[PDB]
């Protein structure tokens, strides 16, 4: 099945270099575009880097461009993250995450398992909480607002929602801040008005207690992390 | 004993002749006399969809009313953005040779298939991200004509050797099989309310199949060749038919006869694909020579001609939302109208 | 400006470019639409050469044949052969042993709308065995008005005249060839043919011709 | 066998002849009220302003 | 008074070459903007149509730059314009007509290979392949035209009425001038003339020898093109030869004076005439330019 | 370089008609086909319009017309 496992984690000392790979099996690796996402280890997520289909596109973060470069490596499925000139803010745990663009698709539709790395004008997401207890059974809203409408001429609004389990790799809910992704029981659901957005929880289930990531895809930026609790 | 029954053939064939000229006490243009002519039917290309190689034999609309399927000699079936013109598949056959492909009405699926004799089912929201072929539908002796999906587990077909057909993907078996053509079937369309299809076969006779039993329910023989293209009216109730003899004809289902013959004397080549607008007012017909005319159903009145094709134009549609029309051609490109 | 689907933009390109590549792998090909009566030889012509609709390919002096065997198809010839308009050639081929439907599709073939100006390399087949029939049967049992001697030579000449007295368009030029049933050699009369071919159509394209 | 094709085609001509048929008047009037009843709501029969038009 | 005598000149027959310049400036840019467009990216699509695109972009430059050359002669030689002008007009004229004969030359060529050596076209054909032998045409005429950018130069003396765009050749013993010359009858005329008929010859030897290749049409196109390129550029070429090579003690470069313009003239014919094949020859074209 | 030998032979001109045509005889026209008759002056412009086309035959600048 899909796989998206990546190799090459451990300790560094600051002003080090060192190389994450990505190794990818169970889908038409050479089609997607690539990403790669960072959690620190007591923080919300952050978005590091994307090589496109064909490696004819690759931007990054402002705070990491100049320092690392991303590479796919298509005949051997293989991606990967030369990480130069590491700093302090460098130490997290990185994603490998999967995306395809065309109409009707759903990017960051599959993640890594990631490693962890530890060393010796932009739309900003905010979330009204950073934690609230549930119950099974009961209904929930979460919401998250942007700086700026992400409700393009065009008539989409390019927001997304992730869940993240303890211990768990994140997994897509929500994108475009309606459509349900493949796999997501219809417990899940999401509304928004361009600048305010919220996804709702009904019946929810034990196994369904995680932090909850919105991240806008208008212009190449996640929320601080809801987390829930029994 | 035989020579009876053909004998009995023939009285049937008179009593239900009989019984039509009964039920003919008008005529559709008499009735229609009163209407107002749709006017002008000013129509321009918004989009030239270009990226095949060969001969584009088929086309067919998703029910999302913006995307597309194009199925072409050059042995890529590929799926365009209509807004955009952006290609958001393209898929390879496995032969060449294709003369039929739809969408499936939910958009999970398309299908395929010509001189190969089978039917290709393609999975497009496959979760390896590619296209794959799902199941080969084997088992007509001809090359296959049409087809159309009633869900994604069920598609009905068209095949050369004069029969329809319809499928149960999930085992691809043949669910129920519509013998009854003499000569060999062409196009194929669904009711709208989708319990009953009607198919038009080179025997220039056109007939209405229940989908569950299998069973005829009438048959229509106005046309003096075969018949190419077939399409149910928005309602239901009636559907029109082209054909080699260069006219187009409406039947009603009810009323079980020809109620008009579209016709006008310059047009001396066949139809090769026909369809409606969204209210039924017009008939889309796509000619040999180059162009599709517009035929003021209620009327026979030629409302428009949609020139632009350096060759036969081999396909048509209209949105299901009604905004736009699309016609494949020969010339390896689509054009949509509006 | 676009959105982030300026990432499906660039998809359509790569799509195009995938396109553009197979149309340019697969204008490198020479396409013949191969017909024949039944038990013929359409088959044997393949099987001696190296190798529903049956596609039929083998590699000779550097082009790439496919040679499709449409004949299998049991059905109205009349709504699907205008699928192979712009064939490079048709590879008709006939049994002598045999007669008149070979003379009846060999009509028909010729004189179709859209083959209007294809060429046709006619084989005549079973030139070896057609001298045993001759030499024991004479052409007056297929050909009653044959007022010529009961010779191989003139027989044989006078089957390929007939066939080519169905041709009625200038425009177009059949190779006729005796297969003789040992071959190996049809792949030359092939190549030559299609030489011919493809050299007149470069000239179409360039306006010399 | 050649008769028993034959009586299948007497059988589904007796099934098409049973059929009940009304007058071509009354389906003329059903098509002429479905087209009225969607004058408002046909894109091509009316051309669709430039603002909603999804192509121009 | 200004001066003792005035005269409107007697402007000599070939001195009349106005006629030649005003046909060639009307009937060609129409029907070269339309065969350049015709053969644009669109139909350029397809290999065929890229040789005939570079042909007519050349000899739609060379007519759009036509008029400098009809004002002057209609102004008695005299070059009213500065000499920023004078040192590229001249040069991109000559650049753009080198590169169409050498385009010619190099169509006869690419038809003589896909007769001569069809299966290997079809093989390395390909639009990028076309553009590379179009831009080696094109970097020939460059080449050829270098001593029209580095030598060309305006002057005049106690005359304020006049001045000419002329050549400036000082320095040393070295012949500057019949230098030039030889290279640009070599390669700019006699190579391509050489290449015409070398090309064409052997491609209507082979095409008329099978019968299936066999047309009058190809032998027809082919004896027009050779024989009117020979025809309207030989006079300037020989032309070009004697204004450099007779001692400037003239002995009879008093006609080469005024012909020389004819000449040009009769050149820029050719230019007129090379559309003309395209759109008569082709396999169709009586409505391509709109179903393009 | 040599430019200032029509002034210097213009000099020797005492009078203002044989000085006026010479010094117009400097001229550019592609004596004797420009000058059949003056309008006192030819005894200078003869001299002065032969130094003109001596002068000007020796120059490396060619008038070429061009294309």
């Amino acid at each position: 099945d899909v796989q998206l496992v990546e190799s090459g984690g451990g300790l560094v000392q600051p002003g080090g270099s060192r190389k994450l790979s990505c190794s990818a099996s169970g889908f038409a690796f050479s089609s997607f575009g690539m990403h790669w996402v960072r959690q620190a280890p007591e923080k919300g997520l952050e978005w590091v880097a994307y090589i496109s289909s064909g490696s004819g596109t690759i931007y990054y973060a402002d705070t990491v461009k100049g320092r690392f470069t991303i590479s796919r490596d298509d005949p051997k499925n293989t991606l990967f993250l030369q990480m130069t000139s590491l700093r302090s803010e460098d130490t997290a745990m990185y994603y490998c995450v999967r995306s395809i663009y065309y109409y009707g698709s759903s990017p960051f539709d599959f993640w890594g398992q990631g490693t962890t790395l530890t060393v010796s004008s932009d739309i900003v997401m905010t979330q009204a909480t950073s934690s609230v207890p549930v119950t099974p059974g009961e209904s929930v809203s979460i919401s998250c607002r942007s700086s700026k409408s992400l409700l393009h001429s065009n008539g989409n609004t390019y927001l997304y929602w992730f869940l993240q389990r303890p211990g768990q790799s994140p997994q897509l809910l929500i994108y475009r801040m309606s459509n349900l992704a493949s796999g997501v029981p219809d417990r899940f659901s999401g509304s928004g008005s361009g600048t305010a957005f919220t996804l709702t929880i009904s019946r929810l289930e034990a196994e369904d207690v995680g932090v909850y990531y919105c991240m806008q895809h208008l212009e190449y930026t996640f929320g601080a992390g809801t987390k829930l609790e029994l | 004993e035989l020579d009876q029954l053909r004998q009995e053939a023939e009285q049937l064939k008179n009593q239900i002749r009989d019984a039509r000229k009964a039920c003919a006490d008008a005529t559709l243009s008499q009735i229609t006399n009163n209407i107002d002519p749709v006017g002008r039917i000013q129509m321009r290309t918004r989009r030239t969809l270009r990226g095949h190689l060969a001969k584009i034999y088929a086309m067919h609309w998703g029910t999302d009313s913006r995307l597309l399927v194009s199925a072409s000699q050059d042995g890529k079936l590929i799926i365009w953005d209509s807004y955009t013109t952006n290609k958001v598949h393209a898929i390879p056959l496995r032969s060449s040779w294709v003369m039929t492909c739809a969408y499936a009405p939910s958009g999970n699926y398309v299908a395929c298939g010509g001189l190969d004799n089978i039917c290709s089912i393609y999975n497009l929201k496959t979760r390896e991200g590619n296209v794959r072929v799902s199941r080969e539908l084997a088992g007509h002796t001809g090359y296959l004509s049409c087809c159309r999906f009633l869900d994604d587990n069920q598609i009905v077909t068209s095949s050369g050797d004069t029969t329809c057909a319809l499928w149960d993907i999930e085992t691809g078996q043949q669910t129920t099989t519509f013998t009854g053509h003499t000569g060999d079937v062409m196009s194929l369309s669904l009711a709208p309310d989708t319990r009953l299809f009607v198919s038009g076969a080179c025997d220039a006779s056109a007939k209405l199949w229940d989908v569950r039993e299998g069973m005829c329910r009438q048959t229509f023989t106005g046309h003096e060749s075969d018949i190419n293209a077939i399409c149910f009216f928005p309602n239901g109730n009636a559907f029109a038919t082209g054909s080699d003899d260069a006219t187009c004809r409406l039947f009603d289902l009810r009323a079980d006869q020809e109620l008009m013959t579209y016709s006008h004397d310059n047009i001396i080549c066949g139809i090769t694909s026909v369809s409606f607008s969204k209210s039924g007012r017009l008939l889309l017909a796509g000619y040999d020579d180059f162009n599709c005319n517009v035929w003021d159903a209620l009327k026979a009145d030629r409302a428009g001609v949609l020139a632009g094709h350096d060759n036969r134009v081999s396909c048509l549609g209209v949105t299901d939302d009604g905004m736009a029309v699309a016609t494949g051609s020969w010339d390896s490109f689509l054009k949509i109208w509006n | 400006l676009s959105a982030e689907e300026r990432a499906a933009l660039e998809r359509s390109k790569a799509i195009e470019k995938n396109l553009k590549e197979d149309g340019i792998s697969a204008a490198k090909d020479v396409k013949l639409l191969l017909l024949g009566a039944d038990n013929s030889g359409k088959s044997t012509i393949v099987k001696q050469m190296k190798i529903g609709i049956v596609e039929t390919h083998f590699t000779f002096k550097n082009l790439h044949f496919r040679l499709f065997d449409v004949g299998g198809q049991r059905s109205e010839r009349k709504k699907w052969i205008h699928c192979f308009e712009d064939v490079t050639a048709i590879i008709f081929c006939v049994d002598l042993s045999d007669m008149h439907e070979s003379l009846m599709l060999f009509d028909s073939i010729c004189n179709n709308k859209f083959f209007i100006d294809t060429s046709i390399i006619l084989f005549l087949n079973k030139k070896d065995l057609f001298g045993e029939k001759i030499k024991k049967s004479p052409l007056t049992i297929c050909f009653p008005e044959y007022t010529g001697p009961n010779t191989y030579e003139d027989a044989a000449a006078y089957i390929q005249a007939q066939f080519e007295s169905k041709n009625r368009s200038p425009n177009k030029e059949i190779y006729c060839h005796m297969t003789c049933a040992t071959d190996t050699n049809n792949a030359q009369v092939i190549f030559d043919a299609v030489t011919d071919i493809i050299i007149a159509n470069n000239l179409r394209g360039c306006g010399l011709y | 066998a050649s008769i028993a094709q034959a009586r299948k085609l007497v059988e589904q001509l007796k099934m098409e002849a049973n059929i009940d048929r009304i007058k071509v008047s009354k389906a003329a009037a059903d098509l002429m009220a479905y087209c009225e009843a969607h004058a408002k709501e046909d894109p091509l029969l009316t051309p669709v302003p430039a603002s909603e038009n999804p192509f121009r | 008074p200004a001066d003792g005598i005035h005269l409107p000149k007697r402007q000599p027959g070939d001195v009349a070459a106005l006629i030649i310049y005003s046909v060639v400036f009307l009937v060609g840019v129409p029907g070269n903007a339309l065969v350049v467009w015709v053969t644009a990216f669109e139909a350029r699509r397809a290999v065929n149509a890229i040789w005939f695109l570079n042909l007519a972009v050349a000899d739609l430059l060379s007519c759009l730059a036509l008029p400098v050359l009809f004002t002057t002669v209609l102004n008695h030689n005299y070059w009213y314009f500065d000499a920023t002008a004078c040192i590229v007009l001249p040069s991109l004229i000559l650049l753009n007509m080198y590169a169409s004969i050498l385009l010619l030359a190099t169509i006869s060529a690419d038809r003589f290979l896909l007769v001569f050596k069809p299966i290997w076209c079809q093989k390395v054909r390909g639009t990028g392949l076309a553009w590379m032998a179009c831009g080696v045409a094109w970097v020939l005429a460059l080449l050829l035209t270098i001593p029209s950018f580095v030598y060309r130069e305006a002057y005049k003396d106690f005359y304020s009425e006049h001045t000419v765009c002329g050549i400036n050749y000082g320095g040393g013993s070295f012949p500057k001038e019949k230098a030039v010359a030889i290279l640009r009858l070599m390669v700019g005329f006699v190579l391509p003339l050489l290449t015409l008929n070398i090309c064409y010859t052997f491609l209507l030897l082979r095409t008329w020898s099978r019968k299936a290749t066999r047309s009058t049409k190809t032998l027809k196109v082919v004896m027009a093109v050779v024989i009117c390129f020979f025809i309207f550029w030989l006079p300037y070429q020989v032309t070009g030869v004697m204004i450099a090579w007779l001692p400037p003690s003239s002995p009879t470069l008093k006609r080469v004076e005024k012909l020389n313009s004819l000449c040009v003239s009769l050149a820029y014919i050719n230019c007129c005439v090379n559309p003309i094949i395209y759109v008569m020859a082709g396999q169709g074209f009586h409505g391509r330019l709109l179903r393009s | 370089l040599l430019r200032q030998k029509i002034e210097e032979q213009a000099a020797k001109y005492k009078h203002s008609v044989p000085k006026k045509c010479c010094y117009d005889g400097a001229r550019v026209n592609f004596c004797e086909e420009r000058v059949a008759r003056v309008t006192l002056c030819i005894r200078a412009f003869n001299e002065c319009c032969t130094i003109a086309n001596k002068i000007r035959k020796e120059s490396p600048h060619k008038p070429v017309q061009l294309g």
